[PDB]
RNA sequence: GUUCGGCCAUCCUACGGCGGAAACUCCUUAACUCGUUCCGAAUUAGGAAGAGAAGCGCCGUCAGGCCCCGCCAGUACUGCGAUCGGAGACGUCGUGGGAACACGGGGUGCCGAACU
RNA sequence: GCCUGCCCCUCGCCCGCCCCCCAAACUCCGAAGGGCCGCGCCGCCCCGCCGCUGGCCUGGGCGGGGCGGGCGAAUGCGGGCG
RNA sequence: CGGAACGGCGUCGGCCGGUCCCGACA
RNA sequence: GCGGCGCGCCUGCUACACCGGACCGCAGGCGUCCCACGGCGGGCUCAGCGAGGACGGAGACCUCCCGCGGAGCAGAAGGGC
RNA sequence: AGCAGAGUGGCGCAGCGGAAGCGUGCUGGGCCCAUAACCCAGAGGUCGAUGGAUCGAAACCAUCCUCUGCUACCA
């Protein structure tokens, strides 16, 4: 509420999270980063789609929430909840302050109105892993996700299988081979490392 | 090995009175009569209100009996116990302690104007080879195949002081 | 269920103590005290007194720390007082005032060797007898060459009235090196008036000739195994006085250094692993499993 | 009302116009603050045979 | 700055690095050194007693005299307008002899070592200058070309 | 091998093995000298009945830590110019410097004085 | 399932292994760039002094000769002082 | 032809794919 | 004007790696308290994790182990040990 | 708003380390034919939440919560 927000977007302020220094913070609107299968396996949702920022703004917590509904609704409509693991990737941790309305610029040290994300370029924003049963749905879920970010943003498919850092091509190399393992959401490349048993 | 022996290090009895001021006084005494050594009292590192604590207070009366002066003690106050101790007793670094109520039961006269005073027995083994971890020059600790283990001091204590367990 | 406290962090921060004490034999800030020297004095050496207490010997060595090493310049120890007379009771408080009569004579000895007029050695003889007389070499004139100074290290061992290192020092003392001290950690020292007899006793073992004496009267076969040496070789109760002032004697004369011989009995030295036999290793828990 | 607070714009300039002038030779060997023990024996050591300066 | 205290913003710069924490070597101490040697002046934070202020800490000056337990060293600061030369007494926990002309030292004796071979035989600091001629084997050529972005 | 050092983890820590003639320790006793908030535990005195079990020394850990060197990567960042583009945020180009973590391979204290 | 229960299934804790993102007032490390100093008269060989120093035939400073060798970064410019 | 998030079957230039003599129930 | 007091001082930061750098910029202190909370020497190790001990547990005290300081050092904060 | 006070039995209020009291309310026992007064009693309060500190905090001090006490006008 208050601010349309283009007043807080290029990143300006240098951080200021909110340690013992910074207090008065009301709480970030976006609380869930993560939605659908958290809870999920390795082998299953092999397709990742990213959200990938194309520039350097500050993105707010309560703008981060909208996003995160509107992908997670149209996912579950059109494919299984159990179908995506959605993660958000950006977190609100820098404060926004506000300099109230009601003397004026003499003690202009604003109180925190808010909580906003720093996203560099490159940096993808949100992720999501679906089986095929989304892998299309999902593409243009993302993007009804990205009107609600400010700038301009590209939806690019993964070529590393789930959310491992291996390719595709090396996550079914390893599994094959028999180094890869599983850690439930996550996959290790030899772990070879230690005292032999 | 005769290196590799067992014999215990001390034992320490240790009463705490609870705030009572000569009680504790009475069993500094008790504690000299029963081992001929001065006993030495204690002071509060915290102050509880329901424990009738405040900083400073005086809790506890501890003498450290070593030799066989305290070997005879341990022995009188198992037949207290009637040679019979728990298995999970001993700790794991290798020593064991327990707890009687009534001085007199040890054999000790029991004048009625001097308190009943439940004493608490703790007795720390060692074997030769231990004077590296109190030593000022060269303290580097015992290694562990030297070092006592739980399973070795209760079967050391069934072929001396023969406890059930 | 357990944290371990030895995290592979708690490791990567430890900072390892000097080697010598993480040993634990050299205290560093007392030896920091002792080496400091005016910058004034700029390269002149200073010269430390060790006096070491091992199991059996009593070790004396007076060294001067250089930048690089430390460069001791004559030692004496217990070992050799058998050559001088005494072959018992190589750590007694009689050795050690005696060890430091080598380790001072062997010295005014050395420092005198090319002197050839009136040398460091000719102008201190040292006390001839054996005594508790408060004596102080640098009370003298002195003038020109003058006594030695060293400082006595009494290392990790507590200075104790009557310690064996004492002993030690008051043995140099006796010899001439002026070791800085005051006697009051001397045996017999009771506040003003000093006495001398409980020095020169200690140092002329009469205590141990007593004990002797106790378990003579209380029990013959305690004393056949608590003096198993003393009752072997010939050194009677009344006779290691007589003994003492031959080792004092002896010393003074010739104390100059005679090497035992050395063979060096070195281990098997069982040779390090190659990378090949390490990685065999790996490989036969390859193979079992 | 409020004027400049503080600048040290063109503070730099202003001392290389006649900047870096070293302190002088008398400083770099003077016997201001050395020991009034080396002093004194130098003076003293130094009143011996061509260095002496006394009538 | 509304705080200038003595030892002001000096949190990184006098405190230890990662283990060196503890007593200096007596190395620092046993050192000799001699009036007019380049010595650095680098401070330690545990010898409070006697240290250099923030400025004098990285800085190399000369020794003005050699005092028990304080080297005095004679540093210069660029006070606006003009250098001046102050003298200051610094511990000997915080000062390090420094190299700093053993370069030139060590080319003295090396010219020197140079004059000596001339007259015992010798019968016949350059910046970079030119890389020469020569010639090189142009067989083992790889030729390597700009890859497309992907 | 001892005592004293030097720089102060390639030296550390944890767990195995293997050892000692001498040495070091462990050890054996309190008449004294001294010594414990109490206790010869430490410690101090006096020793020599034992001992490799320990400490200690040498070897072992797909051991941790540590040091070395690769790779990361000409990457990230920034010095200097740009009538370089861009609505800006930023990013390019010429001319210069160049990380870091990860990850990969290797190692794992040596140096002087006195001694025997 | 059980005088009741100690006959136990599933989660919270604890602990390990991963993982998303971060910090003007966090730091394992750590650039760019800056700061400070050096870049000429070196050695040998004696000698004189000192109350300053020291086991000394000791250091160290300050001087006097001799015997050796010289000019030993690039570029541009005469500097310094009241 | 100040300007954005956004649209555009205006017109050129790319890119990643495929179907296509088997002719893109016959 | 009012409210403040960067109106004398200090710690961390803005300060952009020598030093310097502004604001009624930030997160904060000081005007005291100690003949001991002083000097010096000797001896000692702390906070704990785990384990054991009449009363005795969410804590009474005594023991062990392993403890790079996680304690403490009058008081702000940064160092330091 | 700034700036300054106030949070405690149910209620109204006390409370300086260390006591959480009063008055009433309330729950009993009587006194009266009963109900009041009356007499004999008991129980009443995380001392507004989060902290901090001395080594035990309504107190000491912040931060919030929650109320209250007073405030450029003028071009």
């Amino acid at each position: 509420g208050r601010r349309p927000a283009r007043c807080y977007r290029y990143q300006k302020n240098k951080p200021y999270p909110k340690s013992r220094f910074c207090r008065g913070v009301p709480d970030p609107k976006i609380r869930y980063f993560d939605l659908g299968n958290r809870r999920a396996k390795v082998n299953d949702f092999p397709y990742c789609f990213h959200l990938l920022s194309g520039e350097k703004e500050q993105v707010s917590s309560e703008a981060l929430e909208a996003c995160r509904i509107a992908c997670n609704k149209y996912i579950a409509k059109k494919a299984g909840k159990d179908s995506f693991h959605l993660r958000i990737r950006v977190h609100p941790f820098h404060v926004i302050r506000i300099n109230k309305m009601l003397t004026g610029m003499r003690g202009a040290w604003g109180k925190p109105q808010g909580t906003v994300a720093r996203v560099s370029i490159g940096q993808p924003l949100l992720s999501v892993r679906c089986r095929a049963s989304a892998k299309d749905y999902v593409k243009d879920a993302l993007r009804r996700a990205k009107f609600k970010i400010p700038g301009r943003q590209a939806i690019v498919e993964s070529r590393n299988w789930g959310f491992t850092e291996f390719t595709k091509e090396e996550y079914e190399d390893l599994r094959e081979r028999g180094e890869l393992q599983y850690d439930g959401n996550n996959a290790h490349r030899i772990s070879r490392k230690g005292p032999l048993n | 090995n005769p290196m590799r022996r067992i014999r215990i290090e001390k034992l320490v009895l240790n009463i705490c009175i609870g705030g009572e001021g000569d009680a504790l006084t009475k069993a500094a005494k008790v504690l000299q009569q029963l081992t001929d050594q001065e006993p030495t009292f204690s002071k509060s590192r915290l102050t509880i209100r329901g424990f009738g604590i405040r900083r400073g207070q005086k809790i506890s009366t501890h003498v450290t009996v070593r030799g066989e002066k305290a070997r005879e003690i341990i022995e009188r106050g198992l037949r207290v116990k009637n040679f019979e101790l728990p298995y999970s007793c001993f700790s794991t670094t290798g020593n064991f302690g327990f707890g009687i109520t009534e001085h007199i039961d040890l054999g000790i006269k029991y004048d009625p104007s001097m308190g009943i005073y439940g004493m608490d027995f703790y007795v720390v083994l060692s074997r030769p080879g231990f004077r590296v971890n109190k030593r000022r020059a060269q303290q580097q600790h015992v290694g562990a195949s030297h070092k006592i283990t739980p399973d070795e001091a209760r079967a050391w204590v069934e072929r001396e002081f023969e406890v059930v367990y | 269920w357990v944290k371990v406290q030895k995290t592979r962090s708690y490791f990567k921060r430890f900072q390892v103590q000097f080697r010598r004490r993480r040993e634990g034999k050299t205290d560093y800030q007392a030896r920091k005290a002792l080496i400091i020297q005016d910058k004034n004095k700029y390269a002149t050496p200073r010269y430390r007194f060790v006096v070491r207490r091992t199991n059996k010997d009593i070790i004396c060595q007076v060294t001067a720390a250089e930048l690089t090493k430390d460069r001791v310049v004559c030692a004496a120890y217990s070992h050799e007082l058998p050559r001088y007379g005494i072959p018992v009771g190589l750590t007694n408080y009689a050795a050690a005032y005696a060890t430091g009569l080598l380790c001072g004579r062997r010295l005014l000895e050395k420092l005198s060797v090319g002197i050839k007029e009136n040398a460091l050695a000719q102008l201190y003889p040292g006390l001839d007898k054996a005594t508790g007389e408060e004596y102080h070499p640098d009370e003298n004139e002195n003038e020109e060459v003058h006594a030695f100074k060293a400082f006595l290290d009494i290392g990790l061992a507590r200075a104790s009235t009557g310690a064996r290192v004492f002993a030690a020092m008051k043995g140099a003392v006796d010899a001439g090196l002026n070791i800085p001290h005051s006697m009051k950690r001397f045996p017999g020292y009771s506040k003003d008036g000093f006495d001398s007899s409980a020095l020169r006793d200690r140092i002329m073992g009469k205590h141990v000739g007593d004990y002797m004496a106790e378990l003579k009267a209380e029990d013959e076969e305690t004393y056949r195994k608590r003096f198993s040496k003393y009752i072997a070789a010939k050194v009677e109760p009344l006779r290691l006085e007589a003994m003492y002032t031959k080792a004092h004697a002896a010393i003074r004369a010739n104390p100059q250094a005679v090497k035992a011989k050395f063979e060096i009995k070195k281990p098997v030295r069982q040779a390090r692993l190659t990378l090949k036999e390490r990685k065999e290793r790996i490989d036969a828990k390859k193979l079992e499993a | 009302a409020k004027l400049k607070n503080h600048t040290s714009k063109n503070q730099n300039r202003k001392d290389h116009r006649n900047g870096i002038k070293k302190p002088k030779k008398s400083a770099y060997t003077s016997h201001k603050g050395m020991c009034p023990k080396y002093l004194r024996n130098l003076r003293r050591s130094r009143a011996n045979d061509p260095r002496q300066s006394l009538r | 700055t509304h705080s200038q205290g003595y030892r002001c913003k000096t949190r990184y710069c006098f405190a230890r690095k990662f283990r060196r924490h503890g007593m200096a070597n007596l190395t620092t101490y046993n050192r000799v050194y001699k009036l007019g040697q380049y010595v650095n002046i680098k401070v330690n934070g545990a010898y409070h007693k006697g240290m250099p202020h923030r400025y004098y800490n990285g800085r190399t000056g000369t020794i003005f005299n050699i005092g028990p337990r304080a080297l005095g060293v004679q540093i210069q600061k660029r006070v606006r307008g003009r250098i001046m030369l102050k003298r200051i007494n610094v511990r000997l926990e915080h000062v390090h002899p420094s190299d700093c002309r053993k370069n030139h030292l060590e080319r003295v004796a090396a010219n020197d070592a140079a004059r000596r071979l001339a007259k015992e035989t010798g019968q016949p600091r350059q910046n970079a200058l030119p890389r020469a001629a020569h010639v090189v084997s142009i067989a083992s050529a790889i030729d390597i070309t700009p890859l497309k972005y992907d």
